[PDB]
């Protein structure tokens, strides 16, 4: 059965602080701004060329 | 690392503002004859400004600590003649 | 003339020039398919005009009582210490009455739009 | 309702030769001269007749080639009264 | 004082001889009240006078909501017949 | 006496995928009837494929869910071999079961990553894609082609 | 009075005061110096400016004409204090006048020169600055040490100045 | 004359080029977070692009449909960019630093504000489409909803102050700046302007409707270049509203002790670097609201109309109210209403 | 400028559009050429058509196609669009996009690589650069 | 790696006019071994620096202002 | 599942269900009414310990309240 509010665990408080300061969203935030670190995948063509396989059609 | 690219874009602004800020200073004080703006200026603050214009020779900001007035300013009172509002 | 009476001057000055610039340089083609609204590719029926719900016309129109309640504060930020603790209890008074109508708003779902379907709840019964 | 003015010839020539500066095509002097001389029809020469063509008319034809360029009761509120145009 | 004379007498004379629509009667009685308001704010500067302003502040919140309450009117009228007359009052 | 409004959702439409043509009829806010309109990618495929040998069929099921290849490959792989009463042997078993699931990770992200991107969150999108160019080489280094690989056959 | 408005044009009246009514100097400091010597002239002449304007009160709408003897006395006693000012304490009565121009007229931006002006000011003029309506608790902000609100750029000159007065003593 | 002109051709150079290469920095910046790279090949490491773009739209051909009233179509745009770029005559970048030092600044830039609305009010009566009004009528209703709410957080701004002069309520930020006390308040004004400024996720009206590119789907050639160009200077002339009224505007940090190591008396040289340090500061604070408006579009899905109207009415406006009370109580309380 | 504000507006229709949303994607990141797709044809220089065009789906190209302002290319992608492909003696395929709007550029593949639908938009950006505009209009 | 001390650190292997070479065409900095040229004049290069990401060690630069 | 349980009922358990299901009404409603009765509950608590009110500001020139003395200096 589902349960109801009066059967939780967290406190009003934290609920209301988790509600009203968008934790998740600002995880969220943190991992695309994590991403903006990191090394990017653009090859240059066609000074570079992606990968050919002697199967290639 | 540190995208440099992609703050370059940001470094432009960033330098368009810096830049256009401190040339609108540098216009401001020279156009003041050397001093800083004079801001959030009541009436009181104008008719000081209108009073000082008619003591220093309107040279406009320039500032005369002397005891006492030239001739001049015995008789180059303004009073301001207004258009009827109709 | 100063640089505020200059600048507001200025600005539509060179939208102008822009909209000039476009009309001289581009070329200009009209023909009906290319004068047909753009719709997804294809063309509609005209109609009467669509039937809107009243939260979209309650949304505009409780736009301007509330601003305006919000816009008659400007005074008093204004004046606040001139009226100091009187002007203060006032003021507090004022809010308070408009607070009451924003009560009514929200209690009276006022700008809810209802999705009209609803999935059916009633049980099913066997007549035996 | 189409803007008509009528004005001098040697006022309107002057204009359009003024006008023949800029780079895209505009009236020319020579098509005002043109203004001046209707058509006259060789009364020796060969006609759609002879290619048993006939040409169509062009008050049919216009409300056609013009289409795009067009500007656009009393049972109608009867009607519109059993309609909904409000609801929630 | 003759802008504000002047708008309100015009804006009166294009309520009454209105035969067109009725968004035309809405705008003339908006623009009566700003001529009001105009003849009224030149007297409380002539006078230095704080009455004219203040009332002319007031003057300003009622077209307010004398507005939001007339178009509220209007759709109300308008939820019944699904359209405005040229003759629609 | 309700009025419905009808309006074209696609085909040129970023969430209609170019091809849908969705005729929603609204009373203001909400749907009360939709009427999808199709074929605007009919190509008789099942036509073509009584005019074709069985092997020069199979390329045709590449091209129905043109994200998930191999999986159509294997369906009508699987349903030619039944006919035939043939066993695949177990080395291929193993591969037909490895690149289906790679295929279906390729599936999920392009599906997954369309869904957000429709709802606006733009940026999975970007991410899957990545994923989806690593998955498409191992596509590319068994079959030469990185989506219509015609790598399952019939045996 | 309110400012003009629309349209308006400056106009001088060229006549002399009629020759009946005693001649008087015109105080000749501009702005900055005389909100600098605001307080010493208060210090000095509070007598004569309630007389002036308890003459103006009582004279019931025709103050201007009535009370032309006190405002006399008014600006004859406002020469004097910049004069006195002009004679014994001209180089720090300039240090505060020019950072008062620097700093939007705002005494807050000048604590370190008006430290040296009142302190010569009170010693060589016996005036004292003072800010009325204070109760014993309520300190007077000009002379509050660590104050919330601070200049921008402290004044060269007279950050210099103050130091060498904290060498030599004086301050 | 001359210098009022120079002035306002430098102003004028700065705020348009900045806007063009904010278009430029969301590119980037957006790439950046999807492990991509932007323009980095229209002019030097894609230096370029932005007048790329524009030279292309002015070559463009405009397009007016059959049933549109053409001329409101050409000048809606153009007045909604015209009233855009008005709002920079009173941002200052320094104290009186400003083309307009006006005594009614705050008032200047709400009214301006308030005139931000009809473009897309007008843009829907631009043609004559159903889709087009329904889309322009849920725009209009979400701009003047969050309107309510930036208003509001300025007035509380001014319950602290007593002063419309945007100068001042800057240099009264020398003692703390107001995001400190009213942090709910800076979040609570960058969620308004984002969704004022119809910023994802609050595109409703661009990428969930019945037209396919918002209102202005019809838009090609300089009227396209307006409201484009529009949009991305409201973004940046919101965030200096958000910047003054919170962030304390020029101010960075007291630099009376290295000025007074540096220099011996005033001068140009001086004048020039307190302006730079004050210029600087405010742009520091743009160039982060500007990545923040790109990071939120880079992090997020979009709401509907009915989520959006119920976040403002709902939930921020009664906050709001209450802070209204919450705000002079504190000043009866501790005996500090500002003075004028 | 015309090169380098490239803006194209998409005709997907079938598995073409797979390898054109490819180009967009971080390996090869079409906007760093200055490639932006757009919805709307009023706001795009280039039709790229992506798929096999329909009977049913005629039509409605050319009107997209008709709604694009001046000056305006189209890039053919794939067999299905260049000639008919794989569909090409269907009862309901039109036989190449070139039936019903002209075309600047094909690109050829079943589908395309992404590579090869860059080096198609390369060579229409030759064209381009290769045009007199007003050098042609001196000639006249 | 999108780190400007690597463009810089590329620039100073490989000389200023290689530099704005590519920078005028390629747009990136790349530093590397030449590797050989072919029949029409392109030259081919490998390079081993650890910043350099999987399908970006090897590159050619073209023989003409229209390359293809 | 969870609703409305009435406040008549029960004061405190309906406060505890609106702080749990209806957080921004009954968050707003708390900050709204904290203000006023701090007010009225803690001006006096600080006009007592922390530091009494502060004195008037003049507004306009202070009139003496008395007749014109005779005084002498400064004369014609
Ligand atoms: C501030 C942003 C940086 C904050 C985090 C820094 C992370 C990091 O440096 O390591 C990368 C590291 C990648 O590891 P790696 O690539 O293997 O090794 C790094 C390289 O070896 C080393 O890579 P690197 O060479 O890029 O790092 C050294 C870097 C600095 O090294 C430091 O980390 C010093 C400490 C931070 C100060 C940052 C100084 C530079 C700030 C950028 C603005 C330049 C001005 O010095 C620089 O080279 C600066 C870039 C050159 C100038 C850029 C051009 C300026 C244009 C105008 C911009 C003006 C507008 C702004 O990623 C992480 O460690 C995790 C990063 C996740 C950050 C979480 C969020 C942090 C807090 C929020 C920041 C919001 C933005
Ligand atoms: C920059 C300054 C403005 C640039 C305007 C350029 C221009 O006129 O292009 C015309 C050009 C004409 O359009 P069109 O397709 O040729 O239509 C004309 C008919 O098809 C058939 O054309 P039409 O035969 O009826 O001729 C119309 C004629 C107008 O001619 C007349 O009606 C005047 C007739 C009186 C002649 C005699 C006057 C007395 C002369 C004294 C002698 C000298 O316009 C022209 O002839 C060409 C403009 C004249 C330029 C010549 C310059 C030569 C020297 C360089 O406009 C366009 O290309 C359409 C672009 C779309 C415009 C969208 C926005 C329109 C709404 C803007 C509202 C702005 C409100 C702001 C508040
Ligand atoms: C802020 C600044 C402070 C000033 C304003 C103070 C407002 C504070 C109100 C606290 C409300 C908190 C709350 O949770 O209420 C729950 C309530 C929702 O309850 P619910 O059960 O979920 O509603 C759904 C039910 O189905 C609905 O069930 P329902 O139909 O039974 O309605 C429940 C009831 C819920 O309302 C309430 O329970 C709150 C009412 C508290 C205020 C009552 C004041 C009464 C004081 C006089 C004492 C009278 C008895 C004395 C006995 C004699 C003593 C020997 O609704 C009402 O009846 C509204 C009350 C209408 C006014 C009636 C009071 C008469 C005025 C009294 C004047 C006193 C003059 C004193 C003379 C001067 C002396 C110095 O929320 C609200 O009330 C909304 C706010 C509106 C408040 C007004
Ligand atoms: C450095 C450059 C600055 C950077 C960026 C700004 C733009 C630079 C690009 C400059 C020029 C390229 C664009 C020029 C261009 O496409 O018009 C070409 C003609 O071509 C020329 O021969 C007409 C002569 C072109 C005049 C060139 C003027 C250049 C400076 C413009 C200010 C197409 O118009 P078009 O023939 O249909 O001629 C006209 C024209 O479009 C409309 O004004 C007329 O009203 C209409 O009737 C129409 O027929
Ligand atoms: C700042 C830059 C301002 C540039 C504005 C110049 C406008 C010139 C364009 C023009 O000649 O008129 C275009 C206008 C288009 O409307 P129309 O052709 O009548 O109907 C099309 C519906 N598919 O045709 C019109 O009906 C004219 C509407 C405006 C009247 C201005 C007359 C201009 C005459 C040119 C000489
Ligand atoms: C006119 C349209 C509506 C006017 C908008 C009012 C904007 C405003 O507040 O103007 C104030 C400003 C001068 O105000 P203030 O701050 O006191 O200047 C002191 C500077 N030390 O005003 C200015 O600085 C310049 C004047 C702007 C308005 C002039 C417009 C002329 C109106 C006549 C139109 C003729 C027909
Ligand atoms: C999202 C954007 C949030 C960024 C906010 C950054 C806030 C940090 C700057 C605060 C500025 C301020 O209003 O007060 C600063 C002031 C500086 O002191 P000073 O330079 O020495 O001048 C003395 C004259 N008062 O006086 C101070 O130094 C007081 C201490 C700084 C203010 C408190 C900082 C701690 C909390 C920071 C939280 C910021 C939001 C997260
Ligand atoms: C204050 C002014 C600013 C906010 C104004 C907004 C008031 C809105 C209140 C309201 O509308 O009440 C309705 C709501 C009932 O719940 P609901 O089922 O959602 O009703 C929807 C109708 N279909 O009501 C609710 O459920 C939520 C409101 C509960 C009110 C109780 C809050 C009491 C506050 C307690 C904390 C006080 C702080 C410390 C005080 C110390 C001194 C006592
Ligand atoms: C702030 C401005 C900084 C950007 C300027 C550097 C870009 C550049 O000068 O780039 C070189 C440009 C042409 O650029 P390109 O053809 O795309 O070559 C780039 C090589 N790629 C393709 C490999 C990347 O040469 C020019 O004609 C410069 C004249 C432009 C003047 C307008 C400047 C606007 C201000
Ligand atoms: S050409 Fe090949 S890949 Fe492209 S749409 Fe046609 S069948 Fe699909």
């Amino acid at each position: 059965r589902p349960a109801t509010w009066e059967e939780s665990e967290e406190g009003a408080l934290s609920k209301a602080t988790k509600y009203f300061l968008l934790a998740e969203m600002f995880r969220g935030l943190y991992v695309v701004l994590e991403q903006f670190f990191r090394a990017p995948y653009t090859i240059y063509y066609p000074f570079e060329k992606g990968p050919v396989s002697p199967r290639f059609r | 690392a540190i995208p440099f690219e992609a703050l370059l874009p940001y470094g432009i602004i960033f330098g368009l503002l810096t830049a256009g800020g401190g040339a609108m200073q540098v216009l401001h004080v020279y156009r003041n004859g050397g001093v800083r703006d004079r801001f959030a200026i009541d009436q009181w603050d104008s008719q000081m400004m209108e009073r000082d214009l008619r003591l220093n020779g309107g040279q406009g900001r320039k500032q005369v600590d002397q005891a006492t007035a030239p001739e001049a300013f015995k008789h180059n009172h303004v009073w301001k003649s207004e258009r009827p509002l109709i | 003339m100063n640089t505020f009476i200059i600048f507001i001057i200025l600005i539509p000055i060179v939208g102008f020039a822009l909209l000039a610039v476009n009309i001289l340089l581009a070329v200009y083609k009209p023909y009906n398919e290319k004068l047909g609204a753009f719709e997804c590719g294809l063309t509609s029926f005209n109609q009467t005009r669509l039937a809107f719900n009243a939260a979209f016309i309650l949304v505009a129109i409780l736009f301007l009582p509330f601003d305006l309640e919000i816009s008659t504060l400007l005074p008093y930020v204004m004046s606040i210490y001139l009226v100091s603790n009187y002007g203060f209890t006032i003021v507090l008074l004022f809010l308070l009455i408009l607070i009451i109508g924003f009560v009514y708003e929200i209690n009276t779902n006022a700008l809810k739009i209802n999705k009209h379907n609803k999935p059916n709840t009633d049980s099913l019964i066997y007549k035996l | 309702e189409v803007r008509h003015i009528e004005l001098p010839k040697a006022l309107y020539q002057a204009y359009t030769k003024a006008t023949q500066a800029i780079w895209w095509p505009t009236y020319s002097p020579d098509q005002v001269e043109r203004q001046f001389l209707s058509q006259k029809i060789d009364p020796s020469a060969k006609t759609f007749n002879d290619l048993d063509l006939t040409p169509m008319e062009l008050p049919d034809l216009m409300f056609k080639l013009i289409r795009p360029y067009r500007v656009n009761v009393s049972q109608l509120e009867n009607k519109e009264k059993t309609f909904v145009h409000i609801l929630d | 004082m003759f802008i504000g004379t002047i708008i309100l007498v015009l804006s009166f004379l294009g309520f009454v001889f209105n035969r067109r629509n009725i968004i035309l009667a809405f705008i003339c009685l908006e623009t009566m009240l700003l001529g009001i308001n105009l003849i009224l704010l030149r007297n409380s500067v002539l006078f230095d006078d704080i009455s004219g302003s203040l009332f002319a502040i007031v003057i300003i919140i009622l077209a307010g909501v004398e507005s939001a309450i007339g178009l509220s009117l209007l759709v109300s009228y308008y939820r019944l017949r699904g359209v405005i007359n040229s003759y629609g009052i | 006496r309700i009025r419905a409004f009808t309006i074209n959702f696609g085909p040129q439409h970023p969430a209609a995928h170019g091809v849908l043509r969705l005729i929603l009829e609204l009373s203001g806010e909400e749907i009360i009837r939709s009427d999808p309109h199709v074929g605007l990618l009919h190509r008789g495929t099942e036509k073509l494929i009584e005019y074709k040998t069985y092997m020069q069929a199979l390329p045709y099921f590449d091209r129905l869910d043109y994200v998930s290849m191999m999986t159509n490959e294997q369906v009508f792989s699987l349903a030619v071999e039944k006919l035939l009463n043939v066993e695949v042997p177990l080395r291929g078993k193993y591969i037909r079961t490895m690149f289906g699931e790679i295929t279906r990770v390729l599936n999920h992200l392009m599906s997954v990553c369309s869904h957000a991107m429709d709802v606006g969150a733009l940026t999975p999108f970007l991410w899957g894609f990545e994923e989806r160019e690593k998955l498409m080489e191992f596509y590319e280094r068994v079959s030469g082609a990185r989506l219509h690989a015609a790598y399952v056959r019939p045996g | 009075p309110r400012e003009a408005a629309a349209h308006w044009v400056p106009f001088e009246d060229k006549a002399n005061m009629p020759d009946n009514v005693p001649d008087v100097v015109e105080v000749g400091a501009t702005s900055a110096p005389l909100l600098s010597a605001s307080y010493f002239i208060g210090a000095k002449c509070k007598p004569y400016n309630d007389d002036f304007m308890l003459c103006r009160e009582e004279s019931q709408g025709s103050g201007a004409i009535d009370c032309l003897k006190e405002g006399r006395r008014v600006t004859r006693c406002a020469v004097s204090v910049i004069e006195d000012i002009n004679k014994s304490c001209l180089d720090e009565f300039r240090l505060h006048w020019q950072c008062l121009e620097q700093n939007n007229h705002q005494l807050s931006g000048c604590r370190k020169a008006e430290a040296l002006l009142n302190k010569c000011v009170f010693t060589k003029l016996n005036l004292e600055k003072k800010i009325p309506g204070l109760r014993p608790d309520e300190e007077p902000v000009f002379l509050k040490k660590d104050p919330w609100i601070k200049p921008a750029v402290d004044d060269f000159k007279s950050v210099r100045a103050y130091a060498e007065a904290k060498k030599n003593g004086t301050l | 004359m001359i210098i009022n002109i120079v002035e306002i051709l430098i102003f004028l150079v700065c705020v348009l080029f900045s806007v063009a290469y904010l278009t430029v920095a969301e590119r980037k910046t957006l790439a950046y977070m999807q492990r991509r790279l932007g323009p980095n090949f229209v002019g030097y490491y894609g230096l370029l692009q932005a007048f790329a773009d524009a030279v292309k739209l002015l070559l463009k051909e405009i397009v007016l449909p059959k049933e549109s009233n053409y001329i409101i179509l050409v000048i809606s745009p153009l007045i909604t960019l015209i009233t855009a770029l008005i709002g920079w005559v009173v941002i200052p970048l320094g104290p009186g630093i400003t083309l307009g030092e006006l005594n009614l600044g705050i008032l200047f830039s709400l009214a301006i504000g308030s005139l931000g609305v009809f473009g897309s009010l007008l843009s829907g009566w631009s043609s004559n489409s159903k889709y087009s009004l329904l889309g322009s009528i849920r725009s209009t209703a979400q701009l003047i909803s969050y309107e309510l709410i930036l208003t509001s957080i300025f007035i509380i701004i001014i319950m602290f102050v007593s002063s419309l002069n945007i100068t001042t309520i800057i240099e009264t930020q020398r003692v703390v700046w107001y995001c400190i006390p009213l942090l709910p308040l800076l979040l609570i004004f960058f969620i308004a302007s984002v969704a004022e400024t119809a910023r994802p996720p609050f595109d409703l009206t661009e990428s969930e409707s019945e037209l396919v590119a918002g209102y202005f789907t019809e838009y090609s050639g300089s009227p396209f270049v307006f409201f484009f160009l529009a949009e991305y200077s409201n973004i940046i002339l919101i965030s200096a509203f958000n910047g003054y009224l919170l962030l304390g505007g020029y101010l960075s940090f007291n630099y009376s002790y290295l000025f007074n190591i540096l220099f011996n008396d005033y001068s140009y040289v001086s004048f020039l670097f307190e302006g730079l340090i004050n210029s600087s500061a405010y742009a520091i604070k743009l160039v982060f609201l500007m990545f923040s408006f790109i990071w939120v579009r880079a992090a997020f899905p979009r709401f509907t109309y009915d989520n959006l109207i119920n976040f403002c009415w709902i939930i921020l406006l009664p906050l709001l109210f209450g802070i209204f009370l919450i705000i002079p109580s504190t000043l009866y309380i501790f005996d500090s209403f500002p003075t004028l | 400028a015309r090169q380098g504000s490239f803006w194209p507006v998409t005709f997907g229709l079938a598995c073409c559009a797979v390898e054109m949303m490819h180009v967009s994607a971080p390996r090869y990141d079409q906007d760093r050429l200055g490639i932006i797709f757009r919805a709307s044809p009023r706001q795009s220089d280039i039709m790229i058509v992506a798929g096999t065009l329909t009977n049913k789906m005629a039509p409605v190209l050319r009107q997209v196609y008709d709604q694009m302002p001046e000056p305006r290319w189209v890039i053919s992608m794939g067999s299905c669009a260049n000639g008919g492909g794989y569909y090409h003696f269907s009862y309901s395929v039109v036989r190449g996009c070139d039936r019903i709007v002209p075309v600047d550029v094909y690109v050829p593949g079943c589908p395309p690589t992404s590579e090869a639908l860059m080096y198609g938009v390369f060579q229409l950006q030759r064209k381009m650069r290769n045009t007199k505009i007003t050098r042609m209009w001196y000639r006249k | 790696s999108s780190s400007l001390y690597r463009v810089l650190r590329n620039a100073w292997e490989v000389g200023p006019r290689s530099y704005w070479k590519q920078l005028n065409s390629i747009g990136d900095t790349k530093s590397g071994r030449l590797v050989g040229t072919d029949i029409y004049g392109n030259k081919f290069y490998e390079t081993d620096h650890q910043d350099e990401i999987h399908l970006r060690t090897r590159y050619v630069e073209y023989k003409e202002k229209d390359y293809d | 599942i969870n609703a409305n349980p009435g406040f008549w009922n029960g004061p405190f358990r309906y406060l505890r269900w609106s702080a749990h299901n209806r957080p921004h009404l009954f968050f707003a409603f708390a900050i709204g009414i904290a203000g006023p009765v701090a007010a009225l509950t803690l001006t006096p608590l600080r006009r007592k310990y922390l530091y009494p009110d502060h004195s008037p500001l003049p507004q306009s020139y202070p009139l003496p309240q008395r007749a014109r003395e005779q005084l002498t200096g400064f004369d014609d």
